[PDB]
């Protein structure tokens, strides 16, 4: 669940507020479309296109299902006790967060123009 | 559909284009959390919860359910083709473009700082 996805951004990086990663570039943040700027925006890209793949599963809700994970240490853990749907979504959400850990965070590419720098 | 969701807007707000709407507020495009700053912003948050109703009717995707709909004069209308999820999907958009055409607009409220300003 989205709580959740803000809660494995909080353990992957501490130093940072979810709501920095709500509106960046042009796909970090709810939809997305253009070109990613960098390499955060990717991760985005790839973490909007995990979530159309789970949502591919029959009645599964991405903002809304909440799977069974562990933060331990700045350690992601999906675990064994989750469905289809949770097990995705979990997952979507493991590697975003350890992906946006790994990316520079540039404050020029916070809530951009998207007019202007996403078609 | 959401090419479905601009051409209502482009229906009942032509004096517009689209991207005015889609990142407006704390609720038009990003962030989908706090307190509505005006109006127009209100009109999202009941758009997001109309969805979120949508979701519940499994398969029913509202962002990519194609719904039968008509936009004469000024005045959408939802046709009886839809099956539940389409009808269902179809008066979110609907209610959500009047809504837009009726409340002020305030360029204030374009690009917020969702992070400042939507907690
Ligand atoms: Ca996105
Ligand atoms: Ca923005």
């Amino acid at each position: 669940n989205r709580w959740q996805f803000k809660n494995m951004i909080s353990c992957t990086v501490p130093s940072r507020s979810w709501w920095d990663f709500a509106d960046y570039g042009c796909y970090c943040g709810r939809g997305g479309s253009g070109t990613p700027v960098d390499d955060l925006d990717r991760c985005c890209q790839v973490h909007d296109n995990c979530y159309n793949e789970a949502e591919k599963i029959s009645g599964c809700n991405p903002r809304f299902r909440t799977y069974s994970y562990e933060c331990t240490a700045g350690t992601l853990t999906c675990t064994g006790r989750n469905n289809a749907c949770a097990a995705s979504v979990c997952d979507c959400d493991r590697l975003a967060a350890i992906c946006f850990a790994g990316a520079p965070y540039n404050d020029n590419n916070y809530n951009i123009d998207l007019q202007a720098r996403c078609n | 559909n959401t090419y479905q969701f601009k051409n209502m807007i482009q229906c009942t707000v032509p004096k517009r284009s689209w991207w005015d709407f889609a990142d407006y507020g704390c609720y038009c495009g990003r962030g989908g959390s706090g307190t509505p700053i005006d109006d127009l912003d209100r009109c999202c948050q009941v758009h997001d919860n109309c969805y979120n109703s949508a979701r519940e009717q499994g398969g029913c995707r509202p962002k990519q359910k194609t719904y039968s709909y008509e936009c004469k004069a000024g005045t959408l209308s939802c046709s009886g083709s839809n099956n539940s999820c389409a009808a269902t999907v179809c008066d979110c958009d609907r209610l959500a473009a009047i809504c837009f055409a009726g409340a002020p607009y305030n360029d204030n409220n374009y690009n917020i700082d969702l992070k400042a300003r939507c907690q």
